[PDB]
């Protein structure tokens, strides 16, 4: 009800006061959507297989999705370029970056081939999303 | 009224010629909450009230309108009551579990000091003249209600404790919130079964107005962007529906004092042949499933026409109030009937 | 869609509009492009390749009888607070206006019987207290109460 | 290119770093001097 939309601008509001942040941003709402969402929570989640948290699993998978659907109004090298562009601001070292373009190699691979929520098209493939992921 | 600024009584005035005066005295009502025009039209009319008679001094009929308010949570009730709270010159708010029969009457106690036999004032005798609001009637034990219809009668209280026997006036206007038990209310049941109130409680209120909670997109997409804007308007840091504009809350609360003080209007031109008919069509409709509901309903004209300040009734009151009361009253019907009931009395409802 | 058989056969059904970008003028792109919605479309159907008005009134009957507890019949119709007389009852109360037992309701009914809509549980030789079930889909008696502007789910005890 | 950058930015880390091989002891006291009058 209206109560819970009364929480949500609270929280909300909370974010942007932990960020010292003068005025309230959309990423406050994005962070507080799932938090509001998840209700019934486990322990943690297990490992995805080096292993590899769900939660950062679905987060990678998602930002992909918006990239490749955004950019269809790619190929592997340039997407992977990409992601390494936006995650600079992270990485502190050139081992880090040798785990993340593992990573990032075997997440695409397995979402090509596992998941089927890539397919390739016909050594820099093209990709193309699944038509039916939301 | 001596305290009236001429200034005031001019803007009134001004006002009352206005022949959209009642749209936008229903619209200044609550600019905060969306919708719901039926409960705040209700609470409007009880608000101007009517006028109490004491034909022959052997019955005295009360000019006052008793408002039950049932609704699924998250409809803003409390809101509501806080609002009135606020507006009325004098009123007193009272929680259901906060509140005992000692509490809300007046009770006989010994003076600490002198030690006589002395009386203290209850809620309800500090709410004389003016209005009272219970919350969580729901709660109420049924020894505390016992003593409820005494003053929701007759609007007066006889205390005989102690060896003293007085009487005190209780004149006032009361309005009282529940929730269904269970916390939903069934529209297949009739609303007394909804209620865990007794028959002649709910036959003491004069409006009784049910609201349920619908899932709608649109209504939806209207409740979210009003109350965003509100949250939006109402920062520090920043410190309708019928399309016209709210009153200011001091013109209004002016303009509620000089029409509770200057106006009495007399029922001169009624037709008595169309509510015999009506009440005959109650009577017959009502047993398929009284005479107070006659007299609510005329000092709800009574009170409309207080609201235009006119000192004598038009029909058109009568017609508001009869529209209003058969709302009211097919609202707390079973849904396999209220259906033949609106078909059946589509003329007025039209 | 493992089978080779229905794959070949969906491949050699869609292979005409997977032809025509080219013809109308290796665009792998433009080719995809044009396509897709029509594979979506495609997938909706993998493996698939008005009555009479007092038949509605019969079949939405039927349908409460059935998926309705007796001990909440009063509940939902009685004013104040499966068998064939019960599905009478329950239709006499539906309808507004007061119908006639013409034996062509009855011709309905075993109409109805013969379109495999109501199954006849008990003997045949039985036709004083019969028994029906009704095998509509939810979505079905939905449909079809809607043109007839009739909300059967307030009336189903189920849901509530 | 993004190497060179990173690889100029590990080179700050390293050489800041050395820096900090002082005694983290030597600064908590110089904080507590301003705390004593
Ligand atoms: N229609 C509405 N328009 C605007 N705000 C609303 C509306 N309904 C609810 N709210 C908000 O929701 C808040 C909480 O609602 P409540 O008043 O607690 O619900 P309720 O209907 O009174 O039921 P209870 O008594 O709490 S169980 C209010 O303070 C309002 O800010
Ligand atoms: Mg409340």
């Amino acid at each position: 009800t209206v109560r819970q939309l009364e929480s949500m601008i609270r929280l909300s509001e909370a974010m942007a006061r932990m960020h010292c942040c003068d005025e309230v941003q959309p990423k406050h709402v994005k962070e507080a959507f799932r938090l509001l969402n998840k209700s019934i929570i486990r322990v943690e989640t297990p490992d995805v297989n080096l292993r590899l948290g769900f939660s950062e699993y679905c987060r990678i998978s998602n930002l992909i999705v918006l990239h490749l659907r955004k950019v269809e109004e790619l190929k592997r090298s340039e997407l992977v370029n990409w992601y390494l562009k936006e995650i600079e601001s992270e990485i502190d070292s050139e081992e880090e970056l040798i785990n993340k373009k593992r990573i990032i190699e075997k997440v695409i691979h397995r979402l090509t081939h596992y998941d089927h929520v890539l397919i390739e098209l016909t050594e820099d493939p093209y990709l193309v999303v699944n038509p039916n992921y939301l | 009224v001596g305290e009236l600024t001429d200034e005031d009584v001019k803007m009134i005035t001004s006002l009352s010629k206005d022949q959209q005066i009642g749209e936008k005295i229903f619209a200044s009502i609550a600019p905060s909450i969306y919708g719901h025009e039926d409960i705040k039209r209700g609470l409007a009319l009880a608000l101007f009230g009517g006028e109490p008679k004491n034909p022959g001094g052997k019955h005295k009929v009360r000019g006052d309108i008793n408002v039950l308010l049932c609704g699924d949570p998250g409809t803003a009730k409390s809101q509501f009551l806080k609002y009135i709270e606020k507006v009325s010159s004098r009123a007193i708010f009272t929680t259901g579990q906060g509140a005992s029969a000692v509490g809300l009457t007046a009770y006989v106690q010994r003076h600490p000091v002198s030690r006589e036999w002395t009386l203290e004032a209850g809620a309800l005798v500090l709410a004389d003249r003016g209005v009272c609001l219970i919350d969580e009637f729901d709660k109420m034990n049924d020894q505390d209600r016992t003593s409820i219809h005494e003053a929701m009668e007759q609007q007066s209280i006889s205390i005989s404790k102690a060896g003293i026997v007085t009487s005190l006036q209780a004149r006032c206007t009361v309005i009282a919130a529940a929730n269904p038990i269970g916390g939903r209310y069934d529209p297949s049941l009739t609303f007394s079964e909804n209620v865990d109130l007794t028959e002649p409680i709910i036959s003491r209120f004069d409006i009784l107005c049910v609201v349920r909670d619908t899932v709608d997109p649109v209504q939806d997409e209207m409740l979210a962007r009003f109350v965003v804007g509100s949250h939006v308007r109402h920062h520090p840091s920043n410190k309708n529906t019928y399309g016209v504009e709210p009153l200011p809350q001091e013109v209004l609360k002016k303009y509620i004092i000089y029409a509770k003080e200057r106006v009495h209007p007399k029922l001169n031109q009624m037709d008595q042949d169309k509510v015999a008919k009506m009440y005959s069509d109650l009577r017959k409709e009502s047993m398929a499933t009284t005479v107070r509901h006659i007299e609510s309903m005329i000092r709800m004209a009574e009170a409309h026409a207080r609201i235009h300040l006119r000192d004598y009734v038009i029909e058109d009151d009568v017609n508001m109030a009869i529209r209003v009361m058969l709302e009211s009253f097919i609202d707390t019907q079973k849904f396999s009937v209220m259906r033949s009931m609106r078909k059946t009395f589509a003329r007025y409802l039209s | 869609c493992r089978d080779l058989k229905e794959l070949r056969h969906l491949a050699v059904l869609n292979f005409p509009k997977y032809c025509e970008p080219v013809v109308k003028g290796r665009d792998t792109r433009k080719l995809w492009r044009n396509i897709e919605p029509h594979l979506k479309k495609a997938m909706q159907t993998v493996y698939l390749r008005e009555l009479p008005y007092y038949s509605k009134f019969i079949l939405i009957a039927a349908y409460l009888a059935s998926y309705n507890p007796a001990r909440t019949d009063k509940r939902f119709f009685l004013k104040h607070h499966f068998p064939l007389d019960r599905l009478l009852a329950i239709l006499y109360s539906i309808v507004d206006s007061r119908v006639a037992p013409t034996a062509n309701i009855f011709s309905q009914i075993t109409s109805l019987v013969t379109l495999q809509l109501l199954t006849l549980v008990g003997h045949d030789d039985q036709l004083d207290g019969p028994k029906y079930k009704c095998t509509v889909s939810l979505d079905f008696i939905r449909a079809i109460a809607r043109t007839v502007n009739f909300d059967i789910i307030k009336y189903l005890y189920d849901f509530l | 290119s993004q190497d060179l950058l990173e690889r100029i930015r590990a080179k700050e880390a390293q050489k800041q770093l050395a820096q900090m091989t002082r005694c983290p002891e030597q600064e908590q006291r110089l904080q507590r001097l301003e705390r004593l009058p």
